[PDB]
């Protein structure tokens, strides 16, 4: 069992007000059963794609969740991660700064 | 050099339940897809049909189609003869392709993970256990190897179709790539929990191909406290790779992040703080 680590970023330069495409990279983790979703206010987004379950060289899972957003000064975005190796799910929050 | 690279994901979770994805890459780009809900192999690029006519992409794509039903037995045969202990969860990752080096020449491989870890290689004409494997696994591996008919298979697949189909799909696919997509930059900062610290980041988002140049810079001199982070993929195969840097405060007055990227000719992408 493999915690899985989790990278929340943007596609293009954040701008609040113009649409754009946000990313969640999770990698790391195994076995490779895994639930990712992305949340918008803490409300999960309904048009999320996934890549297909890939792993590097050293066998290690990644996946790519994305889904089109529109930044805001109000908005809150999220990550959320779910899998066997963690008590609790993950959640981490997007950051224009970070 | 291009790594092509056939990786599949296999869980045998109940008596009743398994599945098996793959998908092929070439280099960084994926070029092929089955999902365990498909009965057919997808191309994902124009190109995935490489060189080969319909007639032989048919015989290929067959061959996955028997195979995919024959190992999930196999697997759950062997581990369940076999296994010294239960025969559920089965967590097994397989790679096999060639590695492409200039000028005509190849080195293939066929790599086999079991419950998260390298347990087995194919070589010459048979599989072995790699260091580290568990023990009892040299008697499936036996078994195994007692089919000639598979391992003749395996030995094709190594010796001439992996190296001729991916020759044939780097040059179907040397346009796409060798395309160039521009970087884009853009600068944010970070507090530090302590006082006068911050860390500036420079993010770099859509580029292609993957090799990039990401530095800080203060005029001539080179900041050697850049930190560059991992390369994060673009859901349109573009990639993403952000580098930072923990100054003083007033400090970032006159940094900047200079990006070198090869579709940008000499222009480097000069972004002051
Ligand atoms: C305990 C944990 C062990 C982990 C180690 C894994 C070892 C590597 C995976 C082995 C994969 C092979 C699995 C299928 C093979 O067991 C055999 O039944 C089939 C069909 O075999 C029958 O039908 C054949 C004709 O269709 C032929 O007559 C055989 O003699 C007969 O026994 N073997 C095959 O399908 C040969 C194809 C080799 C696989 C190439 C596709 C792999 C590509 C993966 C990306
Ligand atoms: C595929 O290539 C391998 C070499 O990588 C061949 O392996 C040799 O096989 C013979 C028996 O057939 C052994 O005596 C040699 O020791 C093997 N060489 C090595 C380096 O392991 C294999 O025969 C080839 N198979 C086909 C069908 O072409
Ligand atoms: C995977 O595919 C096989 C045959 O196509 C099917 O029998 C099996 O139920 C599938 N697995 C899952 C988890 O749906």
């Amino acid at each position: 069992q493999k915690t899985p680590q989790i990278q929340v970023y943007s596609r293009h330069p954040p701008e609040n007000g113009k649409p754009n495409i946000l990313n969640c990279y999770v990698t790391q983790f195994h076995p490779p059963h895994i639930e990712i979703q992305m949340l918008k206010n803490g409300k999960k987004i309904p048009k999320v794609e996934m890549s297909d379950m890939s792993f590097s060289k050293d066998w290690s899972f990644y996946i790519l969740a994305h889904t089109e957003f529109t930044p805001t000064e109000t908005d809150t975005y999220a990550c959320r991660v779910k899998h066997a190796s963690m008590a609790e799910p993950k959640t981490v929050y997007w950051d224009r700064d970070m | 050099n291009y790594t092509f690279r056939c990786l599949q994901t296999s869980s045998f979770a109940n008596i009743s339940w398994s599945r098996t994805d793959s998908l092929i890459l070439l280099g960084d780009l994926q070029t092929h897809r089955w999902s365990n809900d498909s009965a057919i192999i997808s191309f994902t690029k124009p190109w995935s049909q490489g060189k080969l006519s319909n007639q032989q992409w048919e015989k290929l794509q067959h061959m996955f189609q028997v195979y995919r039903v024959s190992f999930t037995r196999d697997i759950q045969e062997l581990v369940k003869m076999m296994s010294p202990k239960e025969d559920y969860p089965i967590e097994i990752q397989l790679s096999t392709g060639c590695e492409m080096y200039p000028g005509n020449a190849s080195e293939s491989f066929f790599h086999v993970a079991f419950q998260g870890k390298y347990a087995v290689r194919f070589r010459g004409t048979s599989w072995q256990r790699v260091l580290g494997a568990p023990s009892w696994l040299d008697l499936p591996i036996k078994v195994l190897n007692a089919d000639q008919g598979t391992s003749a298979t395996v030995q094709t697949l190594l010796n001439d179709t992996w190296p001729q189909f991916a020759r044939g799909l780097l040059e179907a696919g040397k346009s796409d790539l060798e395309k160039q997509e521009k970087p884009v930059a853009w600068l944010s900062s970070v507090p530090s929990s302590a006082h006068g610290h911050l860390q500036l980041v420079c993010h770099v988002s859509g580029f292609y191909p993957k090799p990039v140049w990401v530095m800080w810079m203060r005029g001539d001199q080179e900041q050697q406290g850049t930190h560059r982070g991992d390369f994060l993929p673009n859901a349109d195969e573009t990639w993403y790779l952000q580098a930072t840097l923990d100054v003083e405060a007033g400090e970032e007055a006159g940094l900047a992040c200079r990006v070198k990227h090869s579709s940008l000719g000499g222009q480097d992408i000069i972004l002051y703080w």
